[PDB]
């Protein structure tokens, strides 16, 4: 689509290599990805 | 008007900039992708991330366009978007005193060619929005960290880092120079949820997904 | 002070008097400074043709205000696009014909008379009327409405604690500060709090500009080409 | 013959700390922004904000 | 008596130093342009004994007002190396007192004491030309309370 | 104050303070709050 | 009111007193404890009681917009005196 | 343990490491380390004072607020101490100095007053007394010094049986007066040295290593009691160690001969200055006595901490003594100095 | 979808080549700094310091990624040769005031509640 | 409109070059200004000297908060968090608890002065004026430790600054 | 009541000078040099 | 703190004006520092009826971003005509 030399990279992306996320935090965190529940009392 | 709090709309000015719009489009229709005039009378010309040289060098040279003023040049990290980052020029046309805004978007990797040559404003610019979010842009005269500190790694201005940062500073005498340490605050930031559980604007309502 | 909506409050009682009696006066001080500097030889020498810029690249480098307007470029948003009710005020934009450190400085100082006429004006025009927008979802009722009625306190409430819900879009608002074009790109997701806050500095485009500036002048000069491009670098830094 | 103008020496996260504060919080920011047009700075704030809003101040 | 002799030596000594400190040219931010106000005419800090001399190997206090952030802060500690001693670091306006309204942020340490040994602390945003005017007094209090002789004529 | 005698109330001070810093009447700050999370008091009676 | 600690310290209104141990001592010493001798919680008690005769009383407590919202206490259970909840003044029917 | 004392938070300048030291006489060399690493990893220090509270302002800077509170004490007064070392669960004894002022006798500063903190101590309800001697304390050695601290930790030791006794050999480091006295010496023509120093060999420790090994005796459950001899990998024969302070600040080496009965003489005549003395007839003593060497005595790898070799960091000390010549000079232009070892 | 692109590099091959030269030039840019910058480390003490982050950087294998860091390894190599940097910048690759932290499980559970 | 600043074309009359030729030869307009500063030296100093006399401030004055309290004596502060919640800094801490009389007080109300920025947006948050920053410009402190103001601080001040609070916010309780 | 602000006097206000006011003051370029070399001639006889 | 009339004449003589017709220095000129109460006016929608905020809100009327073409002969036209040259001053042309 734009013939820019298009490389068919297959590597799933991972830029924890350059956004300078200290060691620690980057493997030994848990991130958890939900939905927000209602507010009960509302 | 009766009302005097609402602001006063300009009509005449959003049928001549929609005009416009349309006219942009037609000019170059390989580049752009989406125009739309919002309801405060502001234009933004969406473009795809190689139409930024083209597409610049339409608005300011063409005669009916003359846009000849690099108002900022910013981008708005969307960690949701596939390509999170979106470059946003905004211009300035002394001879028909409007402004345009050219919004194109880009992914952490994929680079920009460096609207320096079409604008000598937006290289310092260019050094900014790396150093802030990471986006490389390539062919640029010089790309540098222009705010961070010295040797200060991640982007900021990026979502996904966080508010206070990861490295402190302070003196420490066995040493006798300013070091760095991990971010160890004396109060968290108390983060507040204050989101109303009600709709707001019916007016820009999502569809029901 | 000035808040979205209107200004918090509303004067004393008796400032506007105090500010006439100051206009007065300053005309009689800012002669006083183009006494001791305007036609100064020394002065003329240390800034005439010093730091000069054409009007092309002042153009293209994104340069606003006193750098448009010392080069030539009459250009002003006070005038071009008037913001709040700069239309109905009259009044004069210094332009230079040179370009260089010491146009600008009759620029500012001619900027100095041109605002004691809008001061003249402002004082002279002066309204009767509220000081916010009455709209209360936006702007905070008085304190009288906060402790006797219901809807006041519950907005008062909210708006100190959740703020209003400004709707979802995006916008740039340039204003001509005094440094110059003065803008902010606010990009809001329809919560209570921005998405992002762009903020267009006019030192920040200016200060780009040093080097083409300062080609040949000595180190002399640098300090004067610092000195005229009025940086501060609160907005630069961001 | 070349000068860097090397800044950063001031870079306070204001553009980074307005997104954790409500529209009414980062007021001040602008008012620290350029320290010395301050009425100014808030002018420009607050026109965009009222621009957003869709609302307009009264005459006074 | 010894004692008499070293507490008029004393007295000498400081009386100087506290009549003639001079405030470093070091400004920052916000902080720093309503500290002119403080040189301008209406408060004239000149008449009080002070003087703004730069080069920081001839000056006593150092003003450290506005937001301290991090790249600079090499800068400073480097600069208050060079000062010669007796020195002292005034830090002024809330910013210098721990971060300031960018506490939280990323790129300011928060306090201007995690570089500098800081001297008394004047509050404000900015601190107004008087508000410090005071405080620079106040430290000339400090000065004339100290003992240093009394000390060495005890050690 | 002679002539406009501010409104006199209980809590109001009789004697102003200078600022007490460096005297050792300086004010330290303090947590004012309770103890939130106290321990199990371990039993008298011996082991058995 | 303020009383005085075991150790010597005086315990604020809200009841806080470093006790024995309590390491964070060592800053009191050489200084003094700052707390504030008009306890508010006994200094609202003495004040009497409204007879006002009525079955719903505002309380603007005082100054009008110089005290606090407009709040109606409602002067009808006949065995405890009816208390505004800004500013704790009781107010009371005259016992019929 | 008490709940204000349980640690939390990981070791930085906000974290409750849950010591309250009371380091004494944290106004000088030592001190000055010691209570960077208290406050690095977060650790109320009383740090009593006797001198101008301006000359302990480079002492305020190094830990959280509320953290390095001061406070003013006397040397022969017990209730000082008392008040001091109150509220307090670790107490560091650094008191001592290397002349003889005329309100401070040698054993003074080394019986009298250690003695008084480690009494105190002992009633206030501290635990964790460690007290500072010298490594050669010897009980009929030539100096007053060397025999004041041998009797000094007789008497620590019989009041505080649980006290942790640090012997350290002699400290190098910026401000040590150890290699600045040797680097200062070449005002006065050339280096004087009895018997060329050719007889002397001197066993030096950095002194962040001394400074790690007090904290980490602090946090041992063992330290109680014990008594440590904290001495540097390598001893050098005196002379060889002049040759490599002369050569790291390049300038030039005049050694001479000097009888110790008129090296005496000259350290009387220095002593003469009311002012901080450079050579008093007690420092030339020092200068002469090897460090003894005591196998037996628990030294410093048991604790953890690996000894620095002073060839590593010397220009740190050195760099400042040397000209603006030789200023860029690294460490690798001057070669290690030749070492007598065990 | 995988095609994707790229910034210099073509493949590994020279994105691994890029890797080089910055090497080359990070190699013989040590002793002038530790003689420039007045370091207190060796010259043999700053070349591992300029190794041991290359293979701490050696799982990326994205080319683009690959090009991405050569570019801020040579911004950094850039802003340091013009003493831009100072020395505790410099110094602040050296870990050396923070005190070293325990690996082993034990020493994780002894410590505090953290993973 | 505009108007154009500095292109003055000099006349070339002999009279006018004569002038211009007197102007550089001997010096006038540097004259012109030694006659304004000497002119400006026997004018009356714009000194005020220090706090024998202190400079003039409005009623609205932003300075050291204090906690008030009701005339009775009770204390304003609810605790309703709204100043927490406005504060720009998040210098204000404060924790309440049901109080043994039954009231809504606080028990912490740590007030951080080295974080706010004097916005002055808590005094007017809080529906009952219960914080409000006093005229005193003037708290200057020794230790950064002194700055961080508690409960007991704030009352303090509110108890000591009280007839300045009532007078001033006596005067611009109708301004807004 | 009656509104009352801060608005201006009926009169609206005095005139403002705004423009440069500037004076000019001194003998004549001609007069400047006569009297120079008057003094110049005194001083040689 | 009246400037003997000797040196007024100095002064204004050496500046070439009158300094006395108007000082920097303040005096009795100023507005006195006490004022009356004042009563502030309320605002045009301050009515006890037809005061509906359903003819009155202004953030209810905003509509999205109105779109004129996605991706998904006419005469050129300027965004805004072209501006008029501004005229010379009247009040005061070439300085
Ligand atoms: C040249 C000196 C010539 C001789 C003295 C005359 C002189 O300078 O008069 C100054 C006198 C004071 O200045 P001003 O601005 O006119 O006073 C305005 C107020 O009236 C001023 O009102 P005020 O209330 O300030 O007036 C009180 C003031 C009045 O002060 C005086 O009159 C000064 C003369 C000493 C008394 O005295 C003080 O304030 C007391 C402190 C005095 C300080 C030390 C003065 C030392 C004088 C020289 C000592 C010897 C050398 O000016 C004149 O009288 C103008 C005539 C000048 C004649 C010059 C002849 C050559
Ligand atoms: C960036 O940020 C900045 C600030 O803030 C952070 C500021 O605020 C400000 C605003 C403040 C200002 C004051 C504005 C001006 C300041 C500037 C930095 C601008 C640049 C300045 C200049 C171009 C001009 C500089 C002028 C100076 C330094 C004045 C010099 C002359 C003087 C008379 C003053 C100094 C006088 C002194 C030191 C006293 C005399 C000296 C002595 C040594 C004492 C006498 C000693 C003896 C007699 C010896 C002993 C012998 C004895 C007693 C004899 C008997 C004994 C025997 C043994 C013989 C600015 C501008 C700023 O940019
Ligand atoms: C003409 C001036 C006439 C009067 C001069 C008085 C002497 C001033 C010397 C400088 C200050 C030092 C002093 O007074 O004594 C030195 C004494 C020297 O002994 P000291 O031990 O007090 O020195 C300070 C502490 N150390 C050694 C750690 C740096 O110092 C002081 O008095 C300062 C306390
Ligand atoms: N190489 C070495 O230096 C070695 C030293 N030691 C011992 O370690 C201790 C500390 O050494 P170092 O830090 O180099 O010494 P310094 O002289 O540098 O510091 C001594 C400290 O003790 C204080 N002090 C000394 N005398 C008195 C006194 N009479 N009253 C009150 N305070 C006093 C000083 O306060 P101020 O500065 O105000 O006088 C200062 O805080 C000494 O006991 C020393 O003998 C042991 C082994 C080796
Ligand atoms: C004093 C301070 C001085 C300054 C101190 C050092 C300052 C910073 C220096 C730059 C650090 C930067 O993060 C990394 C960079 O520049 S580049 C990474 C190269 N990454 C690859 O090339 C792909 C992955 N790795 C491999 O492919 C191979 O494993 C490897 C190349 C390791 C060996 O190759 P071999 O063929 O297997
Ligand atoms: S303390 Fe306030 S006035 Fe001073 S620099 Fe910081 S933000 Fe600006
Ligand atoms: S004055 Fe403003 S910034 Fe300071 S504590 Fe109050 S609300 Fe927060
Ligand atoms: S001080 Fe005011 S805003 Fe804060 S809790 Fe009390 S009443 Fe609410
Ligand atoms: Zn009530």
């Amino acid at each position: 689509t734009q013939d820019t030399q298009l490389i068919a990279v297959d590597e799933k992306l991972d830029i924890t290599t350059l956004t300078g996320v200290p060691e620690e935090h980057i493997k030994t965190r848990k991130v958890r990805i939900f939905v927000p529940a209602r507010n009960n009392m509302q | 008007d009766t009302r005097p709090t609402i602001r006063p709309r300009n009509d005449v000015v959003h049928k001549q900039l929609s005009a416009f719009g349309q006219y942009v489009a037609e000019i170059l229709p390989k580049y752009v992708q989406q125009v739309q005039v919002s309801c405060f009378n502001e234009l933004e010309i969406f473009i795809h991330p190689d139409g930024v040289i083209p597409v610049l060098t339409f608005l300011r040279d063409h005669t009916n366009a003359q846009f000849k003023s690099l108002a900022d040049l910013t981008a708005v990290d969307v960690p949701t978007r596939q390509n999170r980052f979106e470059i946003v020029y905004n211009l300035l046309s002394l001879r028909f005193n409007s402004q345009i805004r050219v919004k194109t978007y880009t992914d952490e990797l994929t680079p920009i060619e460096s609207s320096v040559t079409v604008y000598k404003a937006a290289n310092w610019y260019e050094r900014e929005i790396w150093d802030m979010f990471g986006v490389f842009f390539a062919n640029h005269p010089d790309l540098r960290r222009i705010l961070t500190g010295y040797g200060f790694e991640g982007h900021p201005f990026r979502k996904d880092f966080p508010l206070s940062g990861y490295v402190e500073l302070r003196y420490d005498d066995e040493v006798k120079r300013v070091v760095a340490e991990p971010v160890e605050l004396a109060q968290e930031f108390r983060k507040f949820d204050l989101n109303s559980p009600w709709e707001a604007f019916p007016a820009y309502r999502q569809p029901p997904e | 002070y000035i808040r979205p909506g209107g200004v918090h409050q509303d004067l004393p009682l008796g400032l506007l008097d105090d500010i006439y009696e100051f206009s007065k006066n300053f005309s009689f001080r800012i002669d006083e400074l183009e006494e001791m500097l305007t036609n100064n030889r020394i002065w003329r020498n240390r800034t005439v043709d010093i730091g000069v810029v054409t009007a092309e690249d002042a153009l293209n480098y994104g340069f606003s205000g006193v750098m448009l307007r010392g080069s030539g470029i009459q250009w002003d948003l006070r005038k071009t696009q008037p913001y709040d009710v700069y239309d109905q005020v009259e009044f004069d934009v210094p332009i230079g014909s040179r370009g260089d450190c010491y146009d600008r400085y009759l620029c500012r100082v001619e900027e100095m008379r041109q605002s004691l006429r809008i001061i003249s004006q402002c004082l002279n025009k002066m309204p009767p009327g509220e000081i916010k927008v009455d709209d209360a979802k936006v702007s905070p009722p008085k304190r009288a409405e906060m402790k006797t009625s219901m809807e006041s306190l519950i907005h008062h409430f909210k708006l100190y604690t959740e703020g209003y819900q400004v709707p979802p879009g995006a916008t740039y608002t340039a204003i001509e500060a005094p440094k110059g074009e003065f803008g902010v790109y606010l990009v809001s997701d329809g919560s209570s709090r921005p998405y992002r806050c762009k903020i267009k500095a006019p030192g920040f485009a200016h200060l780009a500009g040093l080097d083409k500036m300062s080609k040949g002048h000595m180190l002399a000069d640098v300090v004067a080409i610092i000195g005229t491009q009025d940086i501060v670098f609160g907005e630069v830094d961001r | 013959r070349k000068c860097d103008p090397h800044i950063g020496l001031l870079h306070r996260g204001t553009e980074k700390l307005i997104e954790y504060k409500t529209y009414l919080q980062a007021l001040p920011y602008f008012d620290r922004l350029d320290y010395v047009s301050m009425m100014c700075n808030e002018q420009a704030y607050s026109l965009a904000v009222e621009k957003l809003l869709n609302i307009q101040p009264p005459p006074r | 008596r010894g004692e008499y002799v070293v507490a008029k030596l004393d007295d000498l000594v400081n009386w100087a130093r506290r009549s003639s400190l001079w405030p470093m040219t070091f400004g920052l931010a916000c902080c720093a342009v309503e500290m002119m106000h403080m040189a301008a005419p209406r408060y004239d800090m000149d008449r009080f004994g002070v003087v703004f001399r730069a080069s920081p190997r001839q000056s006593d206090v150092m003003i450290v007002a506005g937001t301290l952030t991090n790249k600079m802060a090499p800068a400073l500690r480097k600069v208050y190396d060079q000062m010669p001693e007796p020195r002292y670091v005034v830090s002024m306006g809330s910013c210098a007192n721990g971060g300031g309204y960018y506490h939280y942020s990323y790129s300011v340490v928060r306090g201007c004491d995690r570089i500098v040994p800081v001297d008394i602390y004047v509050p404000g945003c900015p601190p107004t030309a008087e508000a410090l005017l005071y405080g620079i007094l106040q430290l000339q209090r400090k000065i004339k309370r100290e003992k240093r002789l009394r000390i060495w004529y005890r050690r | 104050p002679t002539t406009k005698p501010p409104t006199a109330r209980k809590y109001i001070w009789t004697n102003h303070k200078f600022n007490v810093s460096g005297t050792p009447q300086q004010y330290v700050p303090y947590s004012t709050t309770r103890k939130k999370i106290q321990e199990w008091v371990p039993p008298s009676t011996p082991y058995k | 009111g303020v009383r005085t600690s075991p150790t010597g310290e005086k315990v604020t209104h809200t009841g806080q007193a470093y006790d024995d141990g309590d390491y964070r001592r060592v800053r009191f010493s050489d200084r003094q404890k700052e707390v504030n001798e008009n306890f508010a919680i006994d200094l609202i008690a003495e004040q009497p009681v409204s007879e006002v005769g009525s079955r719903v009383i505002s309380c603007d407590g005082g100054g009008g917009a110089l005290g606090h919202p407009r709040v109606y206490i409602n002067l009808d259970k006949e065995t405890k005196t009816g208390t505004c909840g800004y500013c704790g003044l009781q107010f009371r029917q005259p016992h019929h | 343990l008490h709940h204000a004392l349980i640690p939390h938070g990981k070791g930085g300048r906000s974290s409750v490491s849950g010591i309250v030291a009371t380091v004494f006489g944290a106004t000088g060399f030592l001190g000055r380390y010691v209570v960077n690493h208290l406050g690095r990893m977060g650790s109320q220090v009383i740090v009593p004072y006797r001198c101008e509270p301006y000359d302990t302002m480079h002492l305020r800077p190094m830990g959280d607020l509320g953290q390095i509170i001061f406070m003013e004490w006397n040397g022969k007064d017990k209730d000082s101490i008392r008040k001091v070392v109150e509220h307090s669960n670790v107490v560091i004894n650094l008191v001592g100095r290397e002349w003889e002022t005329k309100n401070f006798d040698f054993e003074d500063v080394f019986v009298k007053i250690p003695h008084a903190i480690a009494q105190v101590s002992k009633e206030a309800g501290v635990e964790k007394l460690i007290h500072i001697s010298h490594l050669n304390a010897d009980i009929k050695s030539p100096s007053r010094y060397l025999r004041s601290k041998a009797v000094g930790e007789k008497e620590v030791r019989a009041a505080f049986p649980e006290a942790t006794i640090i012997k350290p050999s002699d400290i190098f480091g910026r401000e040590d007066r150890f290699l600045n006295y040797f680097a200062s010496m070449r005002w006065f023509g050339g280096v004087p040295l009895i018997s060329l120093g050719k007889e002397t060999v001197k066993q030096p420790v950095y002194i962040v290593d001394v400074s790690k090994g007090i904290i980490n005796a602090i946090k041992d459950p063992d330290a109680k009691g014990k008594t440590f001899a904290f001495v540097g990998p390598n001893r050098y024969l005196l002379f060889d160690l002049v040759q490599y302070i002369f050569a790291v600040a390049y300038r030039p080496f005049l050694p001479y001969p000097l009888p110790h009965f008129a090296y005496r003489w000259v350290g009387r005549l220095f002593e003469v200055s009311p002012f901080e003395p450079w050579t008093t007839r007690d420092k030339v003593e020092r200068v002469h006595m090897s460090d003894m060497t005591l196998p037996h005595l628990p030294g410093l790898e048991d604790l953890g901490i690996q000894a620095t070799p002073l060839e590593l960091k010397a220009i740190e000390v050195l760099r400042r003594h040397r000209t603006y010549r030789w200023l860029t000079s690294e460490m690798e232009d001057v070669k290690p100095a030749k070492t007598v070892n065990i | 979808g995988t095609s994707v692109k790229p910034i210099f590099s073509r493949d590994m091959n020279e994105a691994k080549r890029r890797v080089r030269e910055l090497y080359r030039a990070w190699y013989r840019e040590v002793p002038n700094t530790v003689h420039l910058f007045q370091l207190d480390i060796s010259v043999k003490q700053g070349r591992d310091k300029v190794r041991e982050m290359f293979m701490k950087n050696a799982h990326v294998t994205d080319p683009r990624v690959v090009d991405l860091l050569v570019i801020k390894g040579k911004m950094e190599l850039e802003e340091t040769i013009n003493v831009w940097k100072q020395r505790t910048h410099i110094m602040r690759f050296f870990h050396e005031t923070e005190a070293p932290r325990p690996t082993d499980f034990l020493s994780k559970f002894y410590v505090g509640h953290d993973p | 409109t505009y108007k154009f600043v500095n292109m003055r074309e000099p006349s070339m009359d002999m009279k006018s070059v004569t002038d211009r030729a007197a102007q550089t030869l001997l010096w006038t307009e540097l004259v012109r200004g030694l006659g304004m500063t000497l002119s400006y030296l026997f004018r009356e100093p714009a000194t005020i000297n220090y706090p024998f006399e202190k400079g003039p401030l409005s009623p609205r004055f932003r300075g050291e908060h204090a906690l008030r309290r009701y005339p009775s004596g009770e204390e304003r502060c609810i605790a309703c968090k709204l100043c927490e919640a406005v504060c720009p800094a998040q210098a204000i801490t404060i924790e309440a608890e049901p109080r043994a009389d039954g009231s809504r007080r606080t028990t912490r109300y740590d007030i951080d002065m080295t974080k706010c920025i004097y916005c002055g947006f808590c005094q007017e948050a809080c529906p009952v004026d219960a914080i409000v920053e006093g005229p005193n410009f003037e708290f200057s402190t020794e230790t950064h430790e002194e700055l961080l103001y508690n409960k007991e601080k704030l009352l303090n001040n509110g108890d000591k600054w009280e007839a300045e609070i009532a007078a001033n916010i006596q005067a611009d309780y109708l301004y807004r | 009541s009656k509104v009352k602000q801060d608005m201006p006097p009926p009169g609206g206000y005095g005139p403002i000078d705004y423009k440069r006011n500037l004076p000019r003051r001194g003998l004549s370029g001609y007069s400047m040099f006569a009297v120079g070399i008057g003094t110049l001639l005194f001083g040689y006889w | 703190a009246s400037a003997t009339r000797v040196i007024q004449l100095l002064r204004n003589w050496a500046s070439g004006r009158d300094l006395q017709a108007k000082l920097q220095l303040r005096y009795q000129e100023i507005s006195k520092r006490t004022q009356p109460p004042p009563k502030l006016p309320v605002g045009p929608s301050h009515k006890l009826s037809n005061n509906y905020y359903c003819t009155r809100d202004g953030r209810r009327e905003a509509m999205p971003p109105s779109i004129v073409m996605s991706s998904q002969e006419k005469k050129a036209v300027t965004p805004a005509p072209p501006i008029k040259r501004w005229e010379l001053s009247k009040d005061q042309p070439y300085l």
